[PDB]
């Protein structure tokens, strides 16, 4: 009964953990994407706001 | 002295005077206009022009138009004769109810109170909002700051508050409304009305309301922050009262200025904002404090562009205040109201000689579990709860029976909800945690401490709930 | 990492 | 003649720069030699700068520029129904003019605070989702947000043709009148909306303004608030508009690329410290006026686009917080068939309750009790209890395009659900079981829908009757 | 008129004139080179003097060099003498084949179809290929976003789209290499030829070219999309043909945009693009519709940088899109070709009130028996492909059959695989996935719906499989 | 004036933060291109100019000495970012404080690991 | 030279980085308009029109060739930075190098998986 249970009880424990490692992944690429945008964008208007300030 | 408009960009209007220019800060009045159109002295550009905001907006301008200095800035009326009217940054009546007929009218430009006008009595302002009023307690005389996104909760919360502190208050009122809806305005004055508290026929009337919301162009919503404080100054002072003065949203008074910063021609700051936002924000804010005259318990909402609490506006004001509340959209999307963050609202009263120890001690059990939990939650996050200490799992669960018990049912809020509103007496509020922290609880499910008001009502729901 | 086998059995047994 | 008349300095980057028009006003319109009409924006002592509402292409150093004195303004009035026109009010449907007889500011300022009330009357969308959990009354802004493709745009248009039931009767208060901006979207696309609105009958009582992906960014600029202008006629006189900002997101671009070609600092996301004013003096024109204003009014339904979900980036949460509450769309509904895929949790209507009919209360109120109870949870009886509900409402809640339900129909096949008549059914069935109700009811009990909607209630009577016929109706129903 | 270089700043050319000052878009002739110099006025600086963008290198240029006003934008060679032909961005041919003589040449600048010409309703291009005319059916006058790479038969598919919509439509077709590789851009020419698509010595050519290649000029490449463009219009508008217009890559068409922008002084916008990235597009997807006369479908190969799509440029993108197209290595690998996902290719037009109720229906059968079967599958394989119920067994056998049915031997292929291309009729489509769904072809081997066309030729190839 | 006189002093700065957004504000409005964040290119230059002047003096030059306690405020907890490094490449050492820490109730909330003296035991008695 | 006389020639550019550095030095000090980096907008055509140079020449043209092995330095593994995002997309394909895989042993350190030639086959013998 015993390694029947424990084996149905990993598999359910695993799925479920891959399953949010999955959700997690996809919440982070998005938040990198936020990220890569925004760096982007602010090294340039610091490059303008110097260059139009002269 | 009479001046002629040279140039007009938006906000922005140069004037240009042949004799007697006119110094900063006076307001110069356009003629051959319908409605009154002040236009404030920002600086002077040489050349005999000086370079102006508008209070109202510029269509319509024609280069050589007329402008006359009035020899002062902007005055509005002030005194008792503001109480239950509703005026705009030029002082101007918007209610329909006619004239404002005051003795006195005061500039919206003074000097901040000075150094030897500081007071510095800590004295607890008991609210019945059970997450302010345990973590981060309000004080008399002193300066709240609600700090929030959009949607999260700011309005509810100094509507709850006006409905907590203002109602029991003796003393005058004073609303500005600034950058805001003005539907809420209409709200607000009609829900006064009704109340009593703004009285058209009895001269029992004890809030001002002062209103510039988004429908106006920059230059009143520059402004507005300044009229409504002006008003508040004079009770405070020349009446030796307990003011409160009620402001959403401060942060409108900020964004107000990047608008018109750009077309006054300087270099821009950190994203995108005046360069003079701090020393801006300053010469206001330093306006807006309790002085040995006489005490004002001001309430600020402040909005969180982007929900980034580092943009410069919102981050430059946490130095303005003594009691912070934070809005998270993370918490109010768990259902939690009001959504403050327990970990993020701070207060100068928070000492164990002003609040006392029990309170104290219980305000740091609270946030030393949640901060505990915090920690916990990436490990919850992939693994569950299950390869989890026997341990960690009582913090997890009293951490979120703290987190479900800070959450409250306010009157404003009822229609959402669901539940009539609780008012949580201090020493109530400070027994249900330190019970629930002490594990007195332990056995009654989460849910059953989500939007009750004394810890009582939680254990009367664990019932129900069977 | 067997979800929450040992727990249970553990707790029943002491 | 250099007090009424000007020539082209230059022209580039959008802003022409005009010598003379030394009496124009600021926010005046002037029109080019080649009959492309243009806005004083800026009056500098030695030029002119002029917002070109058009092709610049069209223009040339040299160019004349006249005067028109009038401060921009639009044709309005109840002769754009049925007509579509550009932003500047130019019809563009190849139906001959408009016989407009009035004209009004596309820039005037909403009215205060004393003139206003608040919401009270429904603004029936027609869709049961929006009409139950998210009731929108008449003055208020309703942000439609979502990601691209997720039915933001159909919401706007089921509403549009459920009008028709109103607009085609008896009652004048309950009339809507509809104006669709069309911001950025492409030509096709307007082309079959207003194609669509044809043959369901709603283009009569509806004005489009149409400034598309090819338009100058000015025209796209401006569509909104022309349009906003002729949906004031209405709130004015008495009578009732519905306007529709589709999409605001495409709008703040235009309004970005016009800032950037000024040269005005680019701060988050390179938008100009405006763009909220943009967005805020727009959204707060459509409001409730009072009965000493005539009692009219105007709804908005503002539209934005996510990307991915951000409902925190800076133009989101400006909307939002201009905005009396939200609908917002899920991707993640939408592909999995839930449709309209709207999340209810996180959608709000902060003053529609008010203006929520009675009959609705009766039963939506405790339906939406009812699907937090199933939130919270997805064995145990209790919990048990509670998923049955979610799944049989949730279908309730899922609509197709193109048929508003009157609200009696609406508040009978809720009931249907919320008092259980459909908990001891296969939930595959429930949508089935919905469509052979409802025409059921539509046709052998008129009577009993006309009384709940006349009432606006169900009392105990029609309660009584409702109750057996949906229990005859149970009994009856195949597998 | 005439004028004279003032300035050369790498590929930005300023020009003064003494009259007749050329328009905005005009295309002005450098005198005096051995190549043909073609400057596009951007802007007008004031003073006569225009500012352009360089179509080819600048090199050599001196100020006061003669430059001649042509009266008009860029204009190209269109007709039919276009076909099987490689152009250049401002016309010229660049295949050693001497000229285009056409009966008339067409500017590459024109506005969209107006409201009054746009078709009312929504058509679908049926292109005989399976997967696409079941499951992400191209919309007539639509923009495709074709989603691949190098690897997985793109330039099959571009091929075998022209050959299918010549015969079954009599529609040429157009290819517009933006910021084409000199050294991919012969292959492809050859590869034509060999294909026959292209043809040397008659005049059966269905594909004529334009190419903007690498090395040119950011001005050039951010115009070659028009000058194919305006080839492609030329067979819609005085031929009434349903053309097809190939645009690779429209990443490239941005990103030229970007840089002309920068070279102009405009002040970038998020992530770095030009500001007027919206309207770049859209002043140029618009010419790509149904109008009264024909239609013009075009297939767009996107590149997604960063595999952000959200980045400026993809979402930018995507608002023109009908449909995408996905070519996957992974299906290209279990030798299915074309090596479409059938699961990730989507379409707008794929709705019920568009391609039929029967059509959707089918559509969507066979989407989700795929989909089911993507989630047994990890059942099957790993766990054993044995307790599989009586349901299991037959959705893993069919989905399976569907699978293989979804590929199709292209014409274009022919020369190689030795097997006649089939183009299949929408009609045959349906019918076929439909009744395999059904059940009715449950009793034949999976090899006999691999690389077939009607479904006939399934039951045919099973029997002479055995 | 006490460093140079035989005396000892303690000097805090609370907070260099907010001073170089005064700077960066004169700076600005003087026509001074914004450089890196748009603070001044030189605000390394007006902090380490400042906290150079604190010191210890030799005997021959009174033995006296000024020791100084700058402040400075980060965002998020980034002790890396631009301004804070600025700050920490010019002091001898940093005290760290951590909100984390706070509510744990680790107070003072000194982060070990991220602090540092860069005078260390120099500057105790044996016994310490 | 080689190329056009018949002959075949192999070239490296070690490296583009630097190159595009110097010439972003002369654009910036020429008041040309800064983009993206501070790169100019003519930055990718100034390696375009460098790497199109590499080609293989018809029989008719003698039949030579140049083959062009250009280098860039990546910043921290991004590989969709300016410069890098420009050369990868003329390229006809890439080596991807990797640190991680340098320690761990792999050496040369090429990631495998990511790294292609759009050429394959065509140039490899038929026992390779
Ligand atoms: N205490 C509360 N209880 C329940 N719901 C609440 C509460 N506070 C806010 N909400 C919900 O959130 C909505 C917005 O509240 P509100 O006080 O208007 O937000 P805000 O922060 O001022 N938004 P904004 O001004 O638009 O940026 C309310 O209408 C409710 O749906
Ligand atoms: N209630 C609905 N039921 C079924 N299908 C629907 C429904 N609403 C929309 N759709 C389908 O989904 C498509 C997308 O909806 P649409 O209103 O265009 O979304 P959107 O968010 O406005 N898109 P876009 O403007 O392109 O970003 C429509 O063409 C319909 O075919
Ligand atoms: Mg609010
Ligand atoms: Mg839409």
């Amino acid at each position: 009964e015993s390694t029947t249970s424990e084996q149905s009880a990993r598999m359910t424990a695993m799925d479920n953990a891959s399953k949010n490692a999955s959700e997690m992944i996809d919440k982070l690429t998005l938040t990198f994407n936020r990220t890569r945008q925004a760096v982007i964008t602010k090294e340039l208007i610091e490059i303008i706001s110097g260059a139009a300030a002269l | 002295t009479t001046g002629r408009i040279v140039a007009v960009i938006g906000a922005v209007v140069d004037v240009q005077f042949d004799e007697g220019l006119p110094p900063i800060l006076n307001a110069l009045e356009v003629q051959g206009r319908e409605t009154r159109l002040v236009l404030e002295v920002a600086q002077h550009l040489g050349e005999s022009t000086v370079r102006t905001i508008a209070m109202d907006g510029t269509e319509g301008l024609v280069r050589g138009q007329k402008v006359l200095d009035s020899g002062a800035p902007i005055r509005i009326p002030v005194g008792p004769e503001t109480l239950g009217r509703i005026m705009n940054v030029i002082g101007e009546p918007i209610d329909e109810r006619g004239p404002i007929k005051t003795k006195q009218f005061a500039a919206i430009h003074a000097e901040a109170p000075e150094f030897v006008e500081m007071s510095v009595e800590q004295e607890i302002l008991v609210t019945g909002i059970k997450v302010v009023d345990l973590l981060a307690p309000y004080a008399k005389g002193g300066k709240i700051g609600l700090f929030g996104g959009a949607g999260v909760g700011k309005t509810v919360l100094i509507m709850e508050l006006i409905n907590n502190v203002a109602k029991a208050h003796g003393g005058y009122s004073v609303f500005a409304g600034v950058g805001e809806r003005t539907r809420e305005g209409n709200d607000l004055y009609h829900e006064m009305i009704e109340s009593g508290v703004i009285n058209l026929k009895d001269a029992t009337s004890k809030v001002a309301l002062v209103y510039g919301q988004m429908n106006e162009p920059p230059g009143a919503r520059a402004r507005v922050a300044l009229t409504g404080l002006t008003v508040a100054e004079y009770f405070r002072d020349q009446e030796g009262q307990d003011v409160l003065l009620f402001i959403d949203n401060i942060f409108r008074f900020t964004q107000a200025g990047s608008e018109v910063s750009a077309l006054l021609g300087r270099i821009p700051s950190a994203v995108g904002y005046q360069p003079t936002l701090a020393t801006d924000m300053g010469t206001m804010q330093e306006r807006i404090t309790t002085t040995k005259k006489g005490s004002i318990t001001s309430v600020q909402a402040i909005y969180v562009p982007a929900d980034d609490l580092t943009d410069p506006a919102p981050a430059t004001t946490f130095a303005h205040l003594d009691a912070t509340t934070v809005l998270s959209r993370a918490i109010a999307e768990l259902g939690i109201y009001p959504a403050v963050d327990p970990l993020d609202s701070t207060s100068r009263i928070m000492d164990p000689n002003i609040v006392g120890s029990e309170h104290y001690d219980v305000a740091r059990g609270v946030q030393k579990i949640l901060q505990d939990y915090k920690s916990l939650q990436d490990i919850i996050a992939i693994l569950g709860m299950d390869e989890l200490s026997e341990e960690d799992k009582l913090t997890v669960s009293r951490a979120r029976k703290i987190q479900r018990f800070l959450s409250q049912p306010f009157q404003v809020a009822e229609v959402f909800t669901g539940h009539l509103g609780k008012l949580v007496p201090l020493k109530e509020t400070i027994k249900g945690f330190q019970q629930i922290l002490a594990g007195e609880y332990d056995h009654l499910p989460e849910q059953a401490f989500y939007m009750v008001g004394p810890i009582e009502e939680a254990v009367a729901k664990a019932d129900k709930l069977a | 990492l067997c979800g929450a086998i040992h727990s249970s059995v553990a707790k029943q047994m002491k | 003649d250099l007090e009424e008349t000007g020539r082209v300095l230059s022209i580039g980057d959008g802003i022409a720069r005009v010598h003379g028009l030394r009496n124009v006003q600021a926010e005046e319109m002037v029109e080019f030699s080649s009959g492309l009409k243009g806005m004083s924006l800026n009056l500098e002592p030695d030029n002119v700068g002029v917002v070109v509402f058009g092709n610049d292409k069209l223009i040339k150093e040299g160019d004349i520029v006249k005067r028109t004195g009038a401060i921009v303004d639009v044709p309005v009035g109840e002769e754009l129904l049925g007509r579509v026109v550009d932003a500047l009010g130019n019809a563009i449907d190849g139906k001959g003019p408009i016989g407009s007889k009035a004209r009004r500011r596309v820039g005037l300022k909403a009215p205060g605070i004393i003139p206003r009330i608040s919401v009270r009357e429904p603004m029936q969308t027609g869709i049961k989702a929006v009409d139950s959990l998210v009731p929108i009354g008449r003055g208020q802004r309703e942000l439609i947000i979502g990601d691209r493709q997720t039915g933001k745009t159909s919401i706007a248009i089921d509403t549009i043709i459920n009008q028709k039931r109103f607009n085609d009767g008896t009652d004048e208060k309950k009339k809507l009148y509809c104006i669709y901006v069309a911001i950025g979207q492409k030509r096709s696309t307007v082309a079959q909306l207003v194609k669509r609105l044809t043959d369901a009958d709603a283009m009569k009582y509806t004005i489009v303004v149409s400034a598309t992906a090819s338009d100058a960014a000015p025209l796209q600029y401006l569509a909104p608030y022309s349009g906003c202008s002729m949906g004031e006629y209405f709130r004015d006189n008495g009578k009732h508009a519905l306007i529709i900002y589709d999409d605001l997101s495409k709008q703040a671009v235009a309004y970005r690329q016009m800032s950037l070609l000024l040269r005005r600092p680019p701060g988050r996301e390179a938008y100009p410290g405006d763009v909220f004013y943009l967005h805020s003096r727009l959204l707060e024109r459509a409001a409730k006026m009072n009965d000493a204003f005539g009692g009219g009014s105007l709804t908005a339904l503002p539209v934005i686009e996510t990307q991915a979900g951000d409902v925190s980036a800076y133009i989101p949460t400006n909307v939002i917080s201009i905005t009396d509450g939200q609908i917002f769309l899920e991707t993640e509904l939408f592909y999995k068939g839930i449709r309209p895929a709207i999340n209810v949790g996180l959608s709000v209507s902060r003053v529609g309750s008010a203006a929520q009919t009675r009959a609705m209360k009766q039963v939506a109120g405790t339906m939406k009790l009812e699907l937090a109870q199933y939130r919270e949870v997805a064995l145990d009886a209790a919990t048990q209890q509670l998923l049955s509900r979610g799944v049989r409402l949730t279908e309730l809640l899922k609509q197709g395009q193109y048929s508003p339900m009157a609200i009696e129909e609406q508040v009978a096949v809720i009931y249907a659900g919320v008092r259980g008549y459909l908990d001891k059914l296969e939930p595959s069935k429930i949508t089935k079981f919905e469509n052979a109700f409802l025409s059921h009811v539509i046709s052998q009990h008129q009577a009993l829908l006309g009384k709940i909607r006349t009432d606006g209630k169900i009392s105990e009577e029609s309660d009584a009757k409702l109750k057996e016929i949906v229990t005859n109706f149970l009994a009856g129903f195949e597998a």
